[PDB]
RNA sequence: AUAUUGGCGAGAGACCGAUAGCGAACAAGUACAGUGAUGGAAAGAUGAAAAGAACUUUGAAAAGAGAGUGAAAAAGUACGUGAAAUUGUUGAAAGGGAAGGGCAUUUGAUCAGACA
RNA sequence: CGUGGAGGUCAGUGACGAAGCCUAGACCGUAAGGUCGGGUCGAACGGCCUCUAGUGCAGAUCUUGGUGGUAGUAGCAAAUA
């Protein structure tokens, strides 16, 4: 944990940049079927696994 | 949208809809059918009783 | 009855129980509920039943609610009635 | 008017239901045989249900006869009903269930200028 | 906008009526447990107290 | 293909288990596993004498 | 000349049709699980076109009732159809520690067909 | 008797409504089943002669999914409020 090595904190740091709900103008294009992000994450309620 | 059964005139009727409502469903046939044909003033004078506890839904099923 | 034995019970009962069982019947009757006489004018007897029909001509003549006529089956019955008519219309 | 036919009896009026089609809604009404070595049915119990056997074949001069004193004949259109042409008395035509109101109409007024028996004329009719 | 908002709303539905916390929640309950269908207890030990 | 219901890595469960002793997925955390695998019966199983 | 469950490009089928066909028709070897080797799913259908319900009104709001679009909301992003189990309401009926089933008939309800 | 697909045929049925589903409305068959009426639906499907088969379920502590009674019940009473 704190005092991390950096490759866990850059690993990290794209689950963080992930830790995004889905952008409102997607839902509008033609034809989406995106409708949730299915593949969301959080940190009580599912681990990474490092 | 589809109500249930009806057998009354559209022109002097109103109606009202709740759905996918969260609440108890045993209670709610309870308490629904303790005012089924009822006046409705009555019925609602009714239910503010049952609130204040000066009268209960009979459960009956 | 074993409290009671000079009492009639079971006849009792059926005789209430035909008494409120044909005054129901009679109330139904005179309400109009049941289905009127094969001859009478009012009957459909080998004609066809349909709830769909029965409605649209109720709301073209001019509640009840639980028979509904939809509004896609009364556009499908007046497009039925249109036709029919262009038929009575080559006929005559 | 018909062929003349006697009395058209039926040996068993009721339908024939599968043994426990009551007691279970997996089980249909379609019937079948009870194959169980030990069940009642059967084995012919007394109280139990019926089963279907060539003792209940209809009468061969009445089996295919309607009330009415005629064979069914099924017919989608106008080139159908022609072939009872010579048969009118022996045959009534039934108007199939898909076929549709105008051409409904159109067996119809053939039927009645043959003079051949429709069975049901009422029909997708709304006039 | 609007329609944006009243989408998103719209389709949480049947994530919600199943508890999902959010999008986050894709925890998975096995068919069956191994562990529940001890077998035979009463002999030696057995699987729980 | 006769890979069709044998890509599956299953076995029964024993006897004495109050389940049927079909062989079930093991693993966790999908919900497969624990489910029939190999029988025409079962979903996702074999054909009965797959077409050759 | 031979082999070819791989790769690349094609053409077919008396094959399967979303519990089937590859595990995967869909952001599927994904989600998820396991320290790890590995295990591994569920999930397609509004409508021709979003025209995805402006506006009024009740409600804190979700929503409801009107209105409206649409051929159809008996198509409202729970969306084609919409079975059964199971349930609500209505109408009828039965019920003195089963219910169901067989034969027959009462009663009530319902219902088809025919012209010397 | 019934079911999926194939060859032939009825110049078969079908948006004036195919299939499917619902229906104490009807009819034929000893039966498997077949036929019709009404409602719903909305785009395909039958008869006959044949061909073919992944062809018919009440069960297998069957498989997958869904749903009940239990039941508004057990219970939500450790850590002074």
């Amino acid at each position: 944990a704190a005092q991390k090595s950096f490759r866990i904190k850059q690993k990290m740091a794209k689950a963080k940049k992930q830790n995004r709900p889905l952008p409102q103008w997607i839902r509008l294009r033609t034809n989406n079927t995106i409708r949730y992000n299915a593949k969301r994450r959080n940190w009580r309620r599912t681990k990474m696994n490092i | 949208a589809r109500y249930g059964a009806t057998s009354t005139n559209p022109a002097k009727s109103a109606s009202a809809r709740g759905s996918y409502l969260r609440v108890s469903f045993k209670n709610t046939r309870e308490t629904a059918q303790a005012i089924n044909g009822w006046e409705l003033t009555k019925a609602q004078k009714y239910l503010e009783q049952v609130l204040d506890h000066q009268r209960a839904i009979p459960f009956r099923r | 009855s074993k409290n009671s034995i000079n009492r009639p019970k079971l006849t009792s009962n059926l005789h209430h129980k035909v008494h409120s069982l044909n005054k129901k019947r009679a109330q139904r009757e005179r309400a109009g509920l049941l289905k009127p006489a094969r001859s009478s004018v009012n009957s459909k007897s080998g004609e066809i039943k349909s709830v769909a029909l029965d409605l649209y001509f109720q709301n073209k003549k001019n509640s009840i609610t639980t028979r509904t006529l939809s509004k896609k089956r009364a556009k499908k019955i007046e497009r039925n009635l249109k036709y029919a008519t262009q038929r009575k219309l080559l006929v005559d | 008017a018909s062929l003349p036919h006697p009395k058209i009896v039926k040996k068993h009026t009721k339908k024939f239901k599968r043994h426990h089609s009551d007691r279970y809604h997996r089980v249909a009404e379609n019937w079948r045989k009870q194959k169980g070595i030990d069940s009642v049915v059967r084995r012919r119990f007394r109280g139990n249900i019926s089963q279907p056997k060539i003792g209940y074949g209809s009468n061969k001069k009445t089996k295919f006869l309607s009330p009415s004193g005629h064979k069914t004949f099924l017919v989608a259109n106008v080139k159908d009903l022609e072939t009872l042409t010579m048969h009118t008395k022996t045959y009534a035509a039934e108007i199939a269930h898909n076929i549709s109101a105008k051409n409904r109409v159109v067996i119809l007024a053939r039927a009645k200028a043959l003079g051949i028996k429709v069975t049901n004329p009422k029909g997708r009719l709304a006039l | 906008r609007s329609k944006a908002d009243r989408m998103a709303k719209m389709e949480r539905r049947e994530r919600n009526r199943h508890a999902k916390q959010g999008e986050s929640d894709r925890h998975n309950a096995v068919s069956l447990s191994k562990h529940l269908f001890s077998g035979k207890r009463g002999v030696g030990k057995t699987d729980f107290r | 293909s006769e890979k069709a219901g044998h890509q599956t890595s299953a076995e029964s469960w024993g006897t004495g288990r109050a389940v049927a002793r079909i062989p079930r997925v093991g693993g966790g955390g999908t919900g497969r596993s624990g489910q029939g695998a190999f029988g025409n019966m079962c979903r996702g199983g074999r054909m009965f004498a797959p077409t050759k």
